């Protein structure tokens, strides 16, 4: 019962990945999400980056092909609800 | 007619104040939407009516009518009174504020 | 600690409306730029004071303090005096605010 | 009393890098618009924006030979009566 739902990377590419969320209900959407990827055997810190909370896609690119990532969105603050996170291979 | 545009000026306000409590710091989209737009709207509405109406005039009606619309919808929504000592402390920063206006 | 960020958003808004008086219309660039970095902060200061303050009580010190510290500022340097035998009405101001300041 | 003094810094036969005096702090303006067209004027001219604090401007695009007119307006008219110059690339 939280803020966001259904992380899936909708198109993918050994350097890029477009990914979306449910951004739950009208009374649900927040003014931005705060998206963060790095490399899912974390050798290095996570990029981070923001986006208006009135957009349910986000695309990220320069990622270094057949590294597994991990992709986490997270809410303004945490009391819309835990972020979600999911991993997928380039 | 512009005492007219005023009071809207002030309900638009009053809304737009109303409003932000529910945007938790303006981090819930569509309340931070409507603050924006109510403020937008209260302030061309004052802008139409500060080419006819007095200044001081326009403030002392804002703030009084301004004070209890916002304490009434904050009371019929999430309620309060005297938190501390004096609700009449309100009303008298109401008073204090329409002497240095009009006199 | 609330009524700190209520007067510190207080003096973000004072300072924007005294530097949109020194613009023109928005359109020199540094003083415009300081009402808009203004009302910003007050917008947000305010929002952040208002979950602790209740709506209507923030209101009235906000709009006291306000035009205390405009009449202030005013009659400080940017000329004026006028209306003086108003300044009870600066103190009554001051003592709504005390009677519902930390008290 | 702004902007002033409108003068092409550098000029190659299709571009021109103009500047001017954009004021000074207190009296910057939000933007500048800059209006460059034929001296005769073939059926348009052309036309950008520039923010308030850049006092420098380029100008590509152009024909080589033909004499332009190019015009800096403030963002009203309350600052002063446009400046307006011509140059032959």
């Amino acid at each position: 019962s939280s803020v966001p739902t259904k992380l899936e990377v909708v198109a993918a590419t050994p350097t890029s990945l477009l990914i979306s969320w449910d951004a739950g209900h009208w009374w649900e959407w927040v003014t931005y999400y705060r998206i963060t990827y790095g490399e899912t055997g974390g050798n290095s810190p996570v990029q981070e980056f923001t986006v208006p909370g009135y957009s349910s896609t986000a695309t990220i690119s320069g990622l270094k092909p057949g590294v597994d990532y991990t992709i986490t969105v997270y809410a303004p603050t945490s009391d819309y609800g835990s972020p979600i996170s999911i991993n997928y291979r380039t | 007619n512009p005492y007219i545009y005023l009071g809207g000026a002030i309900l638009a306000e009053v809304i737009g104040t109303t409003l932000m409590k529910f945007s938790n710091g303006f981090t819930r989209l569509i309340p931070s939407m409507g603050t924006i737009i109510c403020y937008c709207a209260s302030f061309w509405l004052l802008a139409q009516t500060l080419a006819y109406i007095p200044t001081g005039i326009a403030y002392a009606i804002w703030s009084g009518v301004g004070i209890v619309l916002i304490s009434l919808l904050s009371w019929g929504f999430f309620g309060q009174r005297l938190d501390l000592p004096a609700i009449i402390g309100m009303m008298l920063i109401c008073a204090g504020v329409l002497i240095i206006n009009l006199l």
